[PDB]
């Protein structure tokens, strides 16, 4: 879990074990090799692709996570745009970063080495100012509801996204990175110094007991459980 | 939902509560108007999905005389001469009566609490009050107080790894009964007839922990509040 | 949560408290079970001698005790109310034990799910997630323990069969321990035996329908009532609305939209967690008190029943001779 | 509530400390004549850690 | 004989403490005390 | 109390003792004998019959 | 039947009407030859013991000892001391003091 | 009852609380109007029978 | 106060007087008492926003 | 309570601590003779430390 973080809307836990619902059911994993280009207009309708490593699920995708160091070697093949967003009603939003400050409701004047200022563009004009690119970006997670998480923290949100476009590469650095199409699931996560150390999925009876007891190493003994689950049931109504 | 009186109005006079009329767009919802409600508790008037069904011997969602829940309903041979329905100390419905013929029906939960035995990070057995499979266990045996399901091949002499009272569970999953400890007995101060005196001694060591002190805490009340 | 999946999803954010509550209760029960298991023991020969029929016969007496007609002798009249008898509902039960367990006071949970009748209080509590762990085995172990303690007094040897001695011989040994007897010819154990029989008869009459007897009855009744009231209060706490429209989760979910229903259910969740915490605290305090009482009982058994203590005034008011347990 | 719980625990530990003092005085610093007090069997000596 | 039995008992107790109902009871009691304090 | 019941607007108690306000102060008792006819226009103003 | 319009059948209020000023009936047992009862009753406080939804014992709180019995929820009081009130307050004068 | 200031009004502006004016029939009671009250605690003004 | 009459007044104008006022007594027994190390007065203001 | 935060421009971490802390004052014969504190600063009119 080197480039993986727990998503949060608030302060982040430093250490301890927590049972939480996180985007951790990996529908697909795309490893981008060295000197490779990852370009896709991914719409949130499934991730059964041929480049998925292993077995790909048929479920719908909730979150798309880019795991890579966002250093100076990262380049986009769509120009200043890193992400092209298509939202409800056919509204197009672009996330574009430049080498110079752009005034509000204005456009870049000169259109490589230095600070980068990132903006949200609606009709070619700066709508929101996002800030400078920090030097320690390790993961970018995007949800289909419009939320963006950078290193686990939701810094900005947009309108719900129908389908999103990108075109990224590592240039000549020769570094491989990952793209994860993941869905929400309940799991017990152990965190040390704001870093994920162990994940236990509550997908079995013994795993359910482990999640209930907040520990992955159950001591021998007796534990209370439920005998079964109730699903689809008939309805009975009695009235005077 | 049942009421004795239900009225909708556009004026706030005499209204017990009001609804919120809103317009939903592609991205926002905005409240525009208010619809006031005047209602009284009762059962004369009932709302229905569209312009008396009872499922027996199966788990079902029941709404009986205003009491709702999930359960299994069974006919009984019992005769109760007073009342219509009966509730427990916690307020849960236990039974009711059919007004046409006076037949009594009982309601039981569909799922019950069970005790799972975990030895070496795996489930080997489960104690339950319902004779049904659970937790991936198929084989089962009957005890005077409960049913016991186990990975052990039931149609045993083993060491119990986990024990409570007279009950012990072995790593193979088998259920064993634990008896009280036995000893030879106590030497009596008798000097008449044939008597026994202990002769050959070995050494036994026994460990006992006793707490001596606590960990006291000082509190700054002003700083805490 | 009364089996509601949405309530369970809401409670998943409070799983730590349920984890704390359940662990505190399971560890207390385990510790009590390990000290009770360490306390109790039985002996086979003592159990074979511990009955009214055995004390009324001479099949176990050594040939040297030909003069004595049986083990009990003149003391048997007082020992028939304390020793186990075959005319009892349960094994190793005496008349006094039956009188106490009837005057003062099922564990099968398979009957609760049958649905053949309206559920009683125990089954209704079980439907709420409250289980009473079996206790009949503890009572059987205690009665066997007391029977073995009573029968060990007359056991003449330990390395073989059940060879017995007359009860009067044991009484004489205890008297010699109190003070070296110097008048062998003029033994007067008849007066002591008659007084013992009369005292036991009066005690049995008091138990059937003497300040010590009244104190013991009041204490045991108070213990039973205190045990019952805590569970009654915990069960009745489930009817509290906690500033909500209803105390029924199903009714709330059937009457309200999920966004409002969750907010309504949260208050009930918090209130029930608080009630469970209070119950756990009270249970732990009681368990500590009973641990101290159990230490006292173990000291009494070791120093007054299995031996003759030299501590002044420890085994009752007066010069102690012997003690029996039920 | 915290103060009440702390006081109850302190009383319980006071009783336990009295028991520990009795054990030290009668099983470690001397050989007690009380039957079955320093363990199950005929006591010889006790050590403490 | 007594010394050998004492040495073997102490060794078994040390092995139990490093990773015998009295030892288990004592460990459970001390763990419960620590957890209740926390 | 063969034909007597506790009045309730809700579920009815099965067993136990309860202190309650019930219509139990018998102002009058009229036993209708065998083959008898009980006819009356009783107005709630007293039962001194 | 209550004068406020409520009807109870075997103890349960199945229906209610407007308050009743005065009610008429004319009943008989025909040739069965069975005697039955009519009770004109009023409300009072009492301790009632019920077994299987059937009335078994009724104790009226009409005396001091009965008041103690009702307060203790038992008809067989054990010997001992019980807290009670020394008297009841009825019709009393009114006193008002103002600045 | 004592107050430092007591005013009745037909308008909700500045009112601490309101009364409920109702019409009582032979079988029903229906709220028709509201009477607003503006009051202050004190003892300068006292209501008398 | 005794019988609605003032008998003794202790001003909380010093550290020892502050402890006396906190303990509701003018005769403090020997021992340890919790106090604050200092008071905060006029301070700068810092605002951090995204 | 907030313990720390991070500067978004460079990722530098800052920590936040309370300005005043709890201390233990020793009172002997109605006067303050000493104070135990976690901050190396003068308090309660005490200079030597
Ligand atoms: C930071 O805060 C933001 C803002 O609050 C959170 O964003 C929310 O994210 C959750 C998922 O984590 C979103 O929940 C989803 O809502 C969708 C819209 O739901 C509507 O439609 C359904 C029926 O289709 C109705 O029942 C419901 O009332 C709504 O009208 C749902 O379509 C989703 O449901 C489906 O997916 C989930 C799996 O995700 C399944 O379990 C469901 O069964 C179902 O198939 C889903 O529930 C929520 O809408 C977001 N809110 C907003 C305002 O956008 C972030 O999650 C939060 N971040 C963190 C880290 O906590
Ligand atoms: C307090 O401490 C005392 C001792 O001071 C303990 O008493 C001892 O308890 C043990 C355990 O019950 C007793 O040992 C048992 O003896 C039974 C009979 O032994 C036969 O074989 C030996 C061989 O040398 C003969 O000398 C003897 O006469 C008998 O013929 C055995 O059957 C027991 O065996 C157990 O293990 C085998 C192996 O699996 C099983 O098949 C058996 O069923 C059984 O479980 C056992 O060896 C011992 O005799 C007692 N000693 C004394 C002096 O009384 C108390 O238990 C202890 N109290 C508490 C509360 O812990
Ligand atoms: C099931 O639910 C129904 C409906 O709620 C209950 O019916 C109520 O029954 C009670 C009696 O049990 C009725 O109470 C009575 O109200 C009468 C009307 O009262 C008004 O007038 C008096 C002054 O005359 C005012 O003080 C009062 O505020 C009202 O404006 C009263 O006249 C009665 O009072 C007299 O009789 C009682 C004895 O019955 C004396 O103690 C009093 O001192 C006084 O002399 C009486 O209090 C009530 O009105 C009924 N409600 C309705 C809506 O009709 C059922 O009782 C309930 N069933 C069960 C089994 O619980
Ligand atoms: C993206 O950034 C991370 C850091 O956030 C880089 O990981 C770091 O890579 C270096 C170089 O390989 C590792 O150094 C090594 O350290 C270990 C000590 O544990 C030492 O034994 C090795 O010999 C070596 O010096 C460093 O540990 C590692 N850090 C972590 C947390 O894994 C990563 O390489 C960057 N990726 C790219 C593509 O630039
Ligand atoms: C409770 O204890 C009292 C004494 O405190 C018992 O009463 C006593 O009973 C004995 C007989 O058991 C009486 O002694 C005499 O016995 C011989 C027997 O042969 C008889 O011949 C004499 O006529 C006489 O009865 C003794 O006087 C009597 N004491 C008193 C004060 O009444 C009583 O029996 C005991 N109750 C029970 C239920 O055991
Ligand atoms: C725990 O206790 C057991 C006994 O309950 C210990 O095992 C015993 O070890 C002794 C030696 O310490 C064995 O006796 C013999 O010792 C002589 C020494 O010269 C040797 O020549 C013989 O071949 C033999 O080993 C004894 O048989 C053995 N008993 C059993 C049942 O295995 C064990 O060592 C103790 N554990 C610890 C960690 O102290
Ligand atoms: C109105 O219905 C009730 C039942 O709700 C009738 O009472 C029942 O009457 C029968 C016939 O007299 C009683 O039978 C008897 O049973 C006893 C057993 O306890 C037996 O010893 C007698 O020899 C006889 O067989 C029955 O017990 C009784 N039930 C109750 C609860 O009292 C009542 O007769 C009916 N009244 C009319 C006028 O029809
Ligand atoms: C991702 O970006 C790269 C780089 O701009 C695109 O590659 C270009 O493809 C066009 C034809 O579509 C060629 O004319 C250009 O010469 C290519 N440029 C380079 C630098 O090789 C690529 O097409 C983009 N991927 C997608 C899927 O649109
Ligand atoms: C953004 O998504 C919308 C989804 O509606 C796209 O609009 C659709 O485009 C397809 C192209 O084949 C048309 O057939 C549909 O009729 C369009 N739907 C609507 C509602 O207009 C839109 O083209 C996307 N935008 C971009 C830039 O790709
Ligand atoms: C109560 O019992 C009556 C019979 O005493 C049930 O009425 C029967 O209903 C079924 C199903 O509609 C009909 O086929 C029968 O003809 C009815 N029998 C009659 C009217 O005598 C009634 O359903 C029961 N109520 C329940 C189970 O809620
Ligand atoms: C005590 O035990 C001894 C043996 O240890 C008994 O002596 C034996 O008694 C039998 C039975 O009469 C004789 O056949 C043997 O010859 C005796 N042996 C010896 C060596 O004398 C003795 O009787 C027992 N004593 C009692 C009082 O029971
Ligand atoms: C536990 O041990 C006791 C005591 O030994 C056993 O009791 C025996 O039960 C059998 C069967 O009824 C009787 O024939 C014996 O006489 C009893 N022995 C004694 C000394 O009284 C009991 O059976 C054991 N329990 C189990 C489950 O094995
Ligand atoms: C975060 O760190 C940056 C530098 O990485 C700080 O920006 C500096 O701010 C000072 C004061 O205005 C300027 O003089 C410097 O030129 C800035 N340095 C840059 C932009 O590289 C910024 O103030 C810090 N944020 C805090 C402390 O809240
Ligand atoms: C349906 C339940 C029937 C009764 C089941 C009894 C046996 C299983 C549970 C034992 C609980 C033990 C509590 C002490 C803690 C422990 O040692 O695990
Ligand atoms: C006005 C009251 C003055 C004091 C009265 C004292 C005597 C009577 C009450 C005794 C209370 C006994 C409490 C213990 C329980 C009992 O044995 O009944
Ligand atoms: C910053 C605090 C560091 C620790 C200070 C420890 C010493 C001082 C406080 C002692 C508290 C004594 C409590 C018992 C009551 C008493 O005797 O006063
Ligand atoms: C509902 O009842 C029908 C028969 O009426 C049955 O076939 C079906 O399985 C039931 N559905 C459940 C129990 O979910
Ligand atoms: C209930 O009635 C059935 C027959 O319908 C009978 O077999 C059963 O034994 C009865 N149960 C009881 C407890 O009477
Ligand atoms: C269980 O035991 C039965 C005894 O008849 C045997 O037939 C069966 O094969 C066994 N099952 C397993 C899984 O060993
Ligand atoms: C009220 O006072 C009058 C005298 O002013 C007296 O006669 C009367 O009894 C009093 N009424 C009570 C105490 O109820
Ligand atoms: C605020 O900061 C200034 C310097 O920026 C300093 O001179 C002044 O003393 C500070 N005021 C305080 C700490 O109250």
């Amino acid at each position: 879990f080197n480039n993986w973080f727990l998503l949060t809307n608030d302060s982040t836990f430093v250490s301890g074990r927590f049972v939480t619902n996180q985007p951790l059911l990996v529908n697909c994993l795309w490893p981008v090799p060295s000197f490779g280009v990852a370009a896709q207009e991914f719409c949130f309708e499934g991730a059964q692709f041929s480049q998925c490593n292993g077995v790909s699920l048929n479920n719908t995708v909730d979150v798309i996570r880019f795991n890579l160091n966002f250093t100076a070697d990262v380049q986009s093949g769509m120009g200043a745009t890193v992400f092209s967003l298509n939202t409800t009603g056919g509204v197009i939003l672009e996330i574009s970063c430049y080498n110079d400050t752009v005034r509000e409701s204005s456009f870049y004047s000169y259109g490589t080495d230095g600070p980068k200022y990132c903006y949200v563009l609606y009709n070619g004009t700066a709508l929101k100012y996002l800030g400078t690119l920090p030097p320690s970006v390790k993961e970018i997670a995007i949800s289909k509801w419009g939320h963006f998480y950078i290193n686990g923290y939701n810094f900005f949100s947009t309108f719900p996204i129908d389908c999103i476009s990108f075109n990224l590469t590592t240039s000549t650095s020769g570094a491989f990175w990952t793209i994860a199409y993941t869905s929400y699931t309940e799991a017990l996560v152990q965190v040390e110094n704001t870093a994920i150390k162990k994940v236990t999925y509550c997908n079995s009876h013994i795993n359910n007991i482990k999640c209930s007891q907040l520990t992955a190493n159950l001591q021998n003994g007796f534990y209370p459980v439920a005998s079964s689950e109730v699903g689809l049931v008939n309805k009975s109504v009695v009235l005077l | 939902l049942t009421f004795n009186k239900f009225c909708l109005s556009l004026h706030p006079v005499g209204a017990n509560c009001k609804f919120d009329v809103a317009a939903r767009t592609r991205t926002n919802e905005q409240v525009v108007r208010s619809l006031y409600v005047i209602y009284e508790e009762g059962d004369n008037i009932a709302g229905v999905p569209s312009d008396s069904v009872l499922h027996l011997d199966s788990c079902t969602d029941y709404n009986i005389y205003g009491k709702t829940g999930i359960g299994i309903i069974r006919q009984t041979n019992s005769t109760l001469l007073s009342g219509l329905y009966y509730t427990s100390l916690s307020g849960d419905l236990l039974g009711f009566k059919n007004v046409t013929d006076g037949v009594v029906y009982s309601v039981t939960p569909c799922d019950v609490s069970a005790q799972a035995a975990v030895i070496d990070g795996t489930i080997v057995g489960a104690m339950t009050s319902i004779n049904s499979e659970l937790l991936g266990l198929t084989h089962w045996t009957t005890t005077p107080n409960f049913y016991y399901y186990s990975i052990y091949n039931y149609t045993v002499d083993c060491e119990p790894i986990i024990t409570y009272s007279n009950i012990g569970v072995c790593k193979n999953g088998a259920l064993v009964f634990i008896n009280v400890t036995h000893s030879d007995g106590d030497v009596q101060p008798i000097s008449t007839g044939n008597v026994t005196i202990p002769t050959n001694f070995t050494i036994s060591v026994q460990v006992e922990y006793i707490q001596v002190y606590t960990t006291p805490v000082s509190i700054d009340c002003s700083r805490y509040v | 949560c009364n089996g509601n999946p949405r309530c369970n999803k809401l409670l998943t954010q409070y799983v730590s408290a349920c984890q704390t509550i359940e662990q505190a209760l399971a560890m207390g029960a385990r510790l009590e079970n390990m000290e009770v298991d360490s306390m109790l023991f039985v002996s086979e020969n003592a159990l074979k001698l511990a009955s009214v029929e055995a004390f009324n016969s001479t099949e176990h007496l050594d040939p040297i005790y030909k003069e004595w007609p049986n083990i009990g002798g003149s003391w048997l009249g007082g020992l028939k109310d304390i020793l186990p008898s075959h005319n009892s509902k349960r094994k190793y039960r005496s008349a006094i034990e039956d009188l106490l367990f009837d005057k003062v006071v099922d564990e099968d949970y398979k009957r609760c799910t049958g649905g053949y009748d309206i559920a009683d209080l125990v089954c209704a509590q079980y439907y709420n997630g409250i289980m009473v762990l079996p206790g009949v085995a503890n009572d059987d172990k205690m009665t066997m323990y007391t029977a073995s303690l009573a029968g060990g007094i007359t056991l003449g040897a330990l390395g073989g069969g059940a060879v017995a001695i007359p009860f009067a011989v044991a009484v004489q040994a205890r008297l010699n321990y109190v003070a070296l007897q110097t008048d062998v010819l003029n033994k007067n154990q008849q007066i002591l035996a008659n007084a013992f029989n009369q005292a036991i008869g009066n005690i049995t009459q008091a138990f059937g329908k003497l300040a010590t007897v009244a104190k013991a009855l009041a204490k045991v009744q108070d213990v039973v009532n205190t045990q019952g009231q805590a569970l009654s209060h915990l069960t009745v706490q489930l009817q509290n609305n906690f500033q909500a429209i209803s105390s029924s989760i199903s009714d709330i979910y059937n009457r309200l939209d999920p966004p409002s229903a969750d907010a309504q259910v949260d208050r009930l969740i918090t209130g029930r967690l608080t009630a469970l915490n209070a119950f756990v605290s009270q249970t732990l305090t009681r368990q500590a008190e009973v641990r101290a009482s159990r230490q006292l009982a173990k000291d009494k058994v070791n120093e007054c029943v299995r031996s003759q203590s030299q501590r002044f005034g420890f085994c009752g008011n007066g010069t102690h001779l012997f003690s029996l347990a039920n």
